[PDB]
């Protein structure tokens, strides 16, 4: 398994799947919790856009590097009319200054 | 199958029903919205739940130094 | 003496990777195929110890007994040079003690018998920060649960 975090805009998907799967199946997971096809979505690793037919072990998600724990984040675009919309994540809250004693 | 789990700062948090009911505040009580948890405490606590149940050898759970009074409290409060 | 006694295995209880009525051979087979410096905490099989940590080595799992004598625990003074040897009231603070002192005894990561709870790795992680617990924006609840606590493993 790999375990990934699916993101767009301020929605966090956490989801698992083999390093075999391929990203259009990953889209048909997509699909049934935002309700909106894989024709309509693109899938990213970073700035890299993903090509339905590759596993995600082909992608870069390893098990190695997909952690329970620490996630893969894969980005998420929707169509937007006549386009798809600009890749946009965004960033969760800042953590504060940590007190002195923690120093 | 899924639940939404909203932080204060407005962040959506879909995670596996089964994940999230290793919080007993969460099984106690489709969405729920946290006033007082905050996204970068939220999504740390959504790992915990999806590590914990993979693992229930068993790996290292890392917390930033920086997240950890914030996450101690959020974790009491969802009994987890 | 039972009143430290019982404070000592309550941190044990307290750590996840006390595995108690683990057998020798259960121990080997768990650590076999573990890194190098993966230890847990069982009881002893043999009259004179409390406890062993079981180790695994380059070489294979490993045992080393804990003495637990005059209300103080010590590393097993058949095997190590008894003069070497630190006495602990606290049997966990003798194990962070190890694991710190190579950050002698190669300890890394405890083999936890589940997964612990999220508050506990919070503890932990802050136990790694500081000691001075009265200075944390925390409800005194919360304060009361780290002091009970105190270590880094
Ligand atoms: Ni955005
Ligand atoms: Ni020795
Ligand atoms: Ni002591």
């Amino acid at each position: 398994d790999v375990f990934l975090m699916i993101r767009r805009h301020k929605t966090t998907i956490f989801t698992d799947a083999k390093e075999s799967s391929t990203v259009f199946e990953l889209k048909r997971i997509v699909e049934g919790i935002l309700k909106r096809p894989p024709d309509e979505q693109r899938l990213y690793k970073d700035d890299q856009l993903l090509d339905d037919g590759k596993t995600l072990g082909e992608c870069g998600f390893t098990s190695q590097t997909a952690r329970p724990q620490a996630p893969a984040t894969v980005g998420l675009a929707f169509r937007a009319d006549d386009t798809f919309e600009a890749l946009c994540i965004e960033p969760f809250s800042s953590p504060p200054e940590l007190p002195d004693v923690m120093k | 199958m899924y639940v939404k789990l909203i932080s204060s700062d407005g962040h959506e948090f879909i995670v596996k029903r089964e994940h999230a009911l290793t919080s007993g505040t969460i099984k106690a009580m489709n969405e729920v919205n946290f006033r007082e948890i905050p996204s970068h405490v939220l999504s740390k606590v959504c790992m915990y739940f999806t590590y914990k149940v993979r693992y229930t050898e068993i790996p290292e759970f890392p917390i930033a130094p920086e997240i950890a009074l914030e996450l101690l409290m959020a974790a009491n409060f969802l009994d987890c | 003496q039972a009143a430290r006694l019982a404070k000592a295995l309550r941190e044990l209880g307290q750590t996840g990777w006390y595995w108690g009525s683990m057998t020798v051979n259960e121990a080997k087979e768990k650590l076999k195929e573990a890194p190098e410096g993966t230890f847990l905490i069982r009881d002893s099989s043999h009259s004179d110890y409390l406890l062993t940590i079981s180790v695994k080595t380059s070489a294979g799992p490993t045992n080393l007994r804990i003495e637990y004598q005059d209300g103080k625990f010590r590393l097993d003074s058949i095997i190590c040079v008894k003069s070497k040897l630190k006495q602990f009231d606290s049997v966990v603070h003798l194990i962070d003690y190890y694991v710190q002192m190579c950050k002698h005894l190669y300890l890394t990561k405890p083999l936890y018998t589940s997964a612990p709870s999220l508050q506990h790795l919070c503890r932990l992680t802050i136990n790694k920060c500081t000691g001075a617990i009265w200075g944390l924006p925390l409800p005194t609840r919360l304060k009361d649960y780290l002091e009970e606590y105190k270590f880094q493993v």
